[PDB]
């Protein structure tokens, strides 16, 4: 909204005053108080949302401004005629006046806001019931059953278990923007956060891990066999898990709660210079955790294409070749869909840091939880692609119901 | 992803 810039140009108008050398920067400085006050009465208060234009609440709330703008004319009198500490004093009581008969009509969310609050929670609950559930099922199954004992296999259970960890955490998240804070405490705090990392990191090296899989099942059928196991799938999985750590912990450490603004927040804390090393973070996410694993991908399914369209026998059975030939498509069918669910989330988060756009624009933020919420969505959209996709985790998806 |  206008009233909350408004409101905070007042305060940061009001400290410039306290600290100002000579009258010109009292008189600059209150002038635009003086625009910002005038704008802010226009506006309707979040705790008056609603009511009516001439209600007692609403005229109440536009005299306390009436009496704050004469304020700011005798500060600007004073300041005008040289007396520039007299002025200082005089701003120091809009303070208080301000503070004494506005502040109470300022502090809550909007309608809005709390509309956007309950259709986050909607969504991810729904994402939470079906991804925690159905990845919970895809794990069991995995391991249950001998017939699904197998390299690729492998690989998913791995993306099954960051997703499981990341819906679990979803209610936690949902509850913080119910509440407008965060009642967990700081471990929980450090794990919620840490594995939203994990499962950006683990997932897309394991998806890149999964196509260098078919590229060598596809390309290298002689050294396929020396290659892929569902040992050395396992081993790759620890050592996915293991680099991902990288930033894992880093973030563990960084992750604190801190009480601010009548609310406890669940943060990462950077180190000075805190904007820096933020940015530095986000860019690296991006590259090394969507662009560059991306390229990897696309090279290994540009080099099956060669082999894939250009022949007939992969390899010395109708069932086999059968067999290759879907799990392949499979694995670039669930790449594509977590392209598609990331893309959008991951290129607003750099515009978001590196362009000035209205950070508190009511279409812009409610895009940009929309994708944060497609991200996960993720999550909960895989295990309903291994249904869909092959054929022995439809009939582990029949024999369940 | 992402977060303060
Ligand atoms: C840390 C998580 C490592 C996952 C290890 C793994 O891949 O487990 C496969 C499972 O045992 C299937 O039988
Ligand atoms: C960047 C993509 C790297 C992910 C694969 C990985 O983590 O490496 C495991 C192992 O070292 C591979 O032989
Ligand atoms: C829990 C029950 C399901 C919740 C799902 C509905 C969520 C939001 C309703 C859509 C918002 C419509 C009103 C516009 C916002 C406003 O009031 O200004
Ligand atoms: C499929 C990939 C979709 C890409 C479209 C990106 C959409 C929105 C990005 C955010 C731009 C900032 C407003
Ligand atoms: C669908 C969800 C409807 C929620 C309304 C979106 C309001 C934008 C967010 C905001 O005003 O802060
Ligand atoms: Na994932």
């Amino acid at each position: 909204a206008d009233l909350e810039d408004n409101w905070e140009t007042l305060n940061d108008n009001l400290k410039v005053i306290e600290k100002a050398d000579n009258a010109a920067q009292v008189k600059d400085a209150l002038t635009k108080m003086r625009a910002a006050a005038l704008d802010a009465q226009k506006a309707t208060p979040p705790k008056l949302e609603d009511k009516s234009p001439d209600s007692p609440e609403m005229k109440d709330f536009r005299h306390g401004f009436d009496i704050l703008v004469g304020q700011i004319d005798d500060a600007l009198k004073l300041a005008n005629e040289g007396k520039v500490k007299e002025a200082q004093a005089a701003a120091e009581q809009l303070k208080t006046t301000r503070n004494a008969y506005i502040q109470k009509y300022l502090g809550a969310r909007s309608a809005s806001s709390l509309a956007l609050a309950i259709a986050i929670t909607a969504l991810y609950s729904a994402v939470c019931a079906v991804g925690l559930l159905g990845n919970v099922l895809v794990m069991f199954g995995i391991v249950r059953y001998t017939k699904m004992k197998t390299a690729t296999n492998i690989y998913i259970f791995n993306l099954a278990l960051a997703d499981a960890l990341a819906t679990s955490t979803l209610p936690f998240q949902s509850a913080k923007y119910l509440m407008e804070t965060w009642p967990f405490g700081e471990l929980l705090c450090k794990a919620v956060l840490s594995i939203d990392y994990y499962n950006m990191f683990t997932s897309i090296f394991t998806l890149t891990m999964m196509s260098v899989d078919r590229y060598i099942a596809v390309c290298h059928p002689v050294k396929a066999l020396d290659f892929r196991t569902p040992a050395k799938a396992k081993l790759i999985n620890i050592c996915i898990w293991v680099l991902a750590s990288g930033v894992g912990v880093p973030i563990m450490v960084m992750a604190v709660t801190r009480p601010r603004d009548g609310a406890v927040v669940c943060m990462l804390q950077f180190p000075s210079p805190s904007w820096y090393w933020d940015t530095v973070t986000k860019i690296c996410v991006f590259l090394f955790a969507f662009v560059v694993p991306i390229l990897i991908i696309t090279v290994c399914y540009g080099l099956m294409l060669l082999r894939l369209r250009s022949v007939r026998l992969l390899s010395g059975s109708k069932e086999k070749d059968r067999s290759l030939r879907r799990i392949t498509r499979m694995v670039l069918v669930v790449v594509g869909a977590f392209v598609v669910c990331w893309a959008p989330i991951h290129i607003f988060v750099i515009v978001w840091t590196l362009v000035d756009i209205d950070r508190r624009d009511p279409l812009v933020v409610a895009a940009l939880h929309l994708c944060i919420a497609l991200g996960y969505a993720n999550s909960s959209l895989n295990p309903v692609l291994y249904a869909f996709l092959d054929e022995n985790f439809k009939r582990c998806f029949r024999q369940l119901c | 992803y992402x977060f303060f």
